[PDB]
């Protein structure tokens, strides 16, 4: 019995199509020069092979000490939502983002993430998290996206072109439809100009459609800008109410406090180790650092822009990061025809 | 020590090589010294002399 | 109640020069021993800033409504805590939403509401002769505030409020930006010893706060404080002295700067890459030193 | 030293740091960004050798 | 925008142009095609569909 590993092999096909020989390209430096020259024969000389490489032994995770669960219950299960023109914004901090607790009670017709893959959410830590809430008509949900037009995206709620975060929407006919007609929810219909991203306009001034000023009287060509949705249990699906939550956050630049579900390990130093710091992953050797960070910074970067220092989120100490592959190697051969014996030079 | 003439000794002190010697060990630049010294910054990215 | 201050001599506006002022940290990444280029909204070097006084001697209690073009550099030379805050908005008349940032004797208050601001907002400090003490009596800023979306009140403190006699002892620098619904504030405090004119030197401002207000700011107005005593005889609109203070306003533009980080991570120097052709060659060579010769610029 | 400095170019990708891309993105979406970086860095090496 | 106060569209998709530039453009050889289909079949009104 033997066990397989991922390797690169150089296979040889004769003129009948059968594999008659092979070279394991990572057995020896000699095999590496065979693999590079793409031949089974090496002439006498000295060859550069590859820099000396060290593989990591351990894996470590360092997330901040967070105990509470995030408020999924007064965000996704609120009794009353806001109107889209006066939309709501809520700060979120100091909580674990374990969203599988939503599985057994909530079903979302829309869930789309920008700037991040949904399969990485469990391994990340989130900066400056906000939640926006409102209610719209079913037809208008496609407008909650970057670079959209329409009355919601022009007068009511605008997303940035460069947006990081998720948009979540679900049907709420049972909660927000009344047999007579539910007129609590409003939207803006007339506006001089389009809104800027993440801007809220709550004024109620008579809109002047043409000339002949209104003096706030609401006459001919002088309108009341806000209008009401009529939500009734027997509407088509296009006209039914939908509850919408927009989550906005930042990744891997500043200190974070949300930090999804993942168990932390011990901090091990002076060994090449795979590491995860607040969602930022890498490989290397950790050492004690003399750098002093100002309180508002979390990572340090060098000239090549790669991260070389990090504040530990538990002990608040600065650590240096070093690559663990360094140093040149050469191989001396008298010719494969003559012998298989080789010498190796470590520069 | 070097069996050099007087003029050769004068000439050799007027050109300053970027690095003297070709053995810079891994333990020599670990932590702060890397990314500050330019030779180690080169050697951590595969560039050797 | 709102009172229109009288007995204030009108003077032509004054201008001065900013000597490499108004640099702040662009992001939150630690860097050391490096020259770094960044393109952002900065106050250009050697610009032309406006200068405003609060000098009794003339009275000259300056508080105009000013534009807020793309962000503001605000500098303040003080010794007695006269400058107390700001109001930012578009119309400032309860038809739209406005932002109030005020420092009352005890708290720091940040509110976003529909304010009916006074035509001449101010704060009032009164001085009693029988027992030497300065205490805050008046808060005359707005008539009504109705629909409030964002509110913040800081922890209680006691401020000094005593009138001083020496020269200016404190420089306070702020930078205000409004981008994608966030109102961003950077600041720094410095000890000085001077009488007039914004001083020389370099000091980078650090991030202070980032408020999610979501409003359309176009104009702003400074909130100052008053002194009243037994030597200030009159009614509300005439019985008031001033107390010396000065402030400077400049406007930010999109520029490319070359910032310098020492081995401790602080910004100690900068080059404005679009001031001069010399500065452009400095920016291209990525150094602060240029050797003798002829260079193609652009 | 110019070769060392050219490692901070995005070449039209989200970032110039591989570790930043590998977190926050899954393999099928990380591949296109990595491909941009690979093309740019091969071009830099080629210019040096010429 | 005169359509805002009377019409609601479940589908609206533009090819070769961004919807935010429509207000600043002038259009050549404009035609309108009209028909009625079943709801399931709307996804087929797109380039390269079967
Ligand atoms: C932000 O507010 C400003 C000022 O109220 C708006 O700019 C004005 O727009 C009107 C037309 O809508 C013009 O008649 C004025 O001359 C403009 N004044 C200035 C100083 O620009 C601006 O449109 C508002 N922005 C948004 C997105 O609503
Ligand atoms: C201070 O002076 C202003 C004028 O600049 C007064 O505001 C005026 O008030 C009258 C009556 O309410 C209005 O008809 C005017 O339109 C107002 N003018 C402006 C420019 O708003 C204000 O009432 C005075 N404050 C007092 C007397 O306490
Ligand atoms: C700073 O800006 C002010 C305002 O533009 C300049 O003042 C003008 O100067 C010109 C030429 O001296 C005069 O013709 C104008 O009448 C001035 N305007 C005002 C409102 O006074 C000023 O020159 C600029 N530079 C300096 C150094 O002050
Ligand atoms: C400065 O402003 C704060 C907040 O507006 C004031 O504190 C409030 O005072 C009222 C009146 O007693 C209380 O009902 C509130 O509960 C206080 N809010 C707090 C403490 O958060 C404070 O009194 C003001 N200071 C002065 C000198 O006027
Ligand atoms: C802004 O303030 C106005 C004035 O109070 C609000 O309009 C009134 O709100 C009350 C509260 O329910 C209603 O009873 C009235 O019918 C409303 N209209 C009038 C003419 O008084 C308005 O709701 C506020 N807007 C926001 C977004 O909070
Ligand atoms: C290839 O096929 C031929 C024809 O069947 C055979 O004679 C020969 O032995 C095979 N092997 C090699 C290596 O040519
Ligand atoms: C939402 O709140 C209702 C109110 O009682 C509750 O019955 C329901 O279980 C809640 N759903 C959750 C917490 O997922
Ligand atoms: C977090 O946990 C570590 C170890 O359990 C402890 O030293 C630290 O004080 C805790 N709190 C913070 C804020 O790091
Ligand atoms: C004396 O000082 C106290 C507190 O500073 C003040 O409340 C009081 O009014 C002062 N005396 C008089 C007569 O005003
Ligand atoms: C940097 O930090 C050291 C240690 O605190 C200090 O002595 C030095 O003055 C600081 N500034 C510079 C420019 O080195
Ligand atoms: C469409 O035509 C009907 C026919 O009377 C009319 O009632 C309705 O208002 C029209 N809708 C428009 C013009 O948007």
């Amino acid at each position: 019995v033997g066990y397989l590993q991922p390797r690169t092999f150089l296979l040889k096909y004769n003129e009948n199509g059968t594999i008659t020989d092979a070279v394991d390209c990572a057995l020896d430096p000699l095999s590496e020069t065979k693999c590079t020259l793409k031949s089974f024969t090496v002439e006498k000389g000295i060859y550069q092979t590859s820099n000396f490489r060290v593989q990591p032994t351990e894996s470590i995770v360092r997330f901040p000490n967070i105990t509470n669960l995030c408020p999924f219950g007064e965000v996704f299960n609120a009794t009353r939502f806001a109107s889209v023109y006066a939309w709501n914004r809520k700060r979120i901090s100091n909580c674990v983002a374990d969203y599988s607790v939503l599985y057994n009670s909530a079903s979302f017709s829309t869930f789309k993430c920008y700037g991040v893959s949904p399969t990485k959410l469990n391994d990340l830590c989130f900066t400056n998290v906000y939640a926006d809430s409102f209610v719209i008509r079913g037809d208008e949900v496609r407008q909650i996206a970057p670079g959209q037009t329409g009355k919601i995206a022009d007068y009511n709620y605008k997303l940035p072109d460069d947006f990081t975060g998720c948009v979540i929407a679900w049907n709420s006919n049972n909660l927000d439809s009344k047999v007579g007609g539910n007129y609590n929810y409003l939207y803006r219909l007339f506006r001089k100009s389009n809104l800027k991203p993440f801007e809220r306009d709550i004024s109620t001034e008579i809109y002047q459609a043409g000339s002949t000023p209104c003096n706030g009287v609401e006459g001919f060509n002088c309108y009341f800008p806000l209008q009401s949705y009529g939500f009734q249990p027997t509407n088509g699906v296009g006209y039914q109410p939908y509850r919408v939550v927009v989550l906005s956050f930042e990744l891997l630049h500043a200190p974070a406090t949300v930090c999804g579900p993942k168990k932390s390990t011990n901090l091990v130093k002076n060994k090449c180790v795979n590491f995860n710091f607040n969602g930022l992953t890498g490989t290397g050797v950790l050492t004690e650092s003399n750098k002093k960070f100002l309180p508002f910074q979390q990572f340090g970067r060098d000239i090549a822009d790669t991260t070389d220092a990090v504040r530990d989120p538990q002990t608040l100490e600065i650590l240096d990061i070093t690559p663990c592959s360094f140093g040149g190697v050469s191989v001396i051969t008298p010719g494969t025809n003559t012998s298989n014996q080789v010498a190796v030079l470590y520069q | 020590p070097s069996k050099r003439s007087f003029i050769e000794d004068l000439l050799f002190n007027k050109v300053t090589l970027a690095d003297a010697g070709f053995i810079k060990q891994y333990g020599d630049c670990l932590g702060d010294i890397a990314a500050r010294d330019l030779i180690c910054a080169q050697k951590f990215n595969g560039l050797t002399v | 109640q709102c009172v229109n201050l009288t007995t204030r001599t009108q003077l032509p506006p004054a201008y001065t020069n900013s000597f490499t002022r108004g640099v702040y940290y662009p992001d939150k990444v630690f860097r050391s021993s490096v020259l770094h280029s960044t393109q952002d909204l900065f106050l250009p070097f050697f610009s032309n800033v406006t200068w405003f006084h609060a000098i009794h001697v003339t009275k000259r209690f300056d508080n105009p409504v000013l534009p807020f073009n793309d962000g503001v550099y605000f500098a303040s030379t003080e010794k007695s805590n006269i400058i107390r805050g700001w109001i930012f908005g578009t119309t400032l008349d309860s038809k739209t939403q406005s932002l109030l940032i005020v420092n009352n004797a005890t708290n720091v208050v940040i509110k976003v509401c529909e304010f009916q601001f006074c035509n001449d907002p101010f704060l009032g400090v009164y001085y009693h002769k029988n027992n030497k003490s300065w205490m805050e009596s008046e808060f005359r800023v707005y008539s009504s505030a109705n629909n409030c979306t964002f509110e913040y009140v800081s922890q209680p403190f006691l401020m000094d409020l005593e009138g001083k006699q020496g020269n200016f002892k404190n420089l306070r620098e702020f930078v205000f930006k409004n981008i994608d619904g966030y109102f961003k504030i950077y600041s720094k405090h410095t000890p000085i010893n001077l009488v007039r004119d914004l001083p020389q030197g370099f000091s980078a401002l650090e991030p202070l706060v980032d408020l999610p207000i979501g409003i359309n700011i176009t104009r702003f107005q400074t909130l100052l404080a008053l002194h009243r005593s037994y030597l200030t005889p009159g009614d509300s609109s005439s019985g008031w002295t001033a107390g010396a203070a000065a402030y400077y306003v400049g406007y930010l533009q999109p520029r490319t700067f070359l910032l310098k980080y020492n081995e401790n991570g602080t910004i100690t120097d900068a080059v404005d890459c679009a001031l001069d052709p010399l500065s452009e060659t400095k920016c291209t060579l990525k150094s602060f030193t240029v050797e003798k010769g002829i260079y193609q610029t652009s | 030293n110019t070769l060392v400095k050219q490692l901070s170019s995005n070449f039209g990708a989200i970032s110039s740091v591989l570790n930043d891309i590998l977190s926050r993105l899954d393999p099928p979406e990380a591949e296109v960004q990595i491909d941009r970086l690979i093309t740019g860095r091969l071009q830099s090496l080629q210019t040096y050798v010429t």
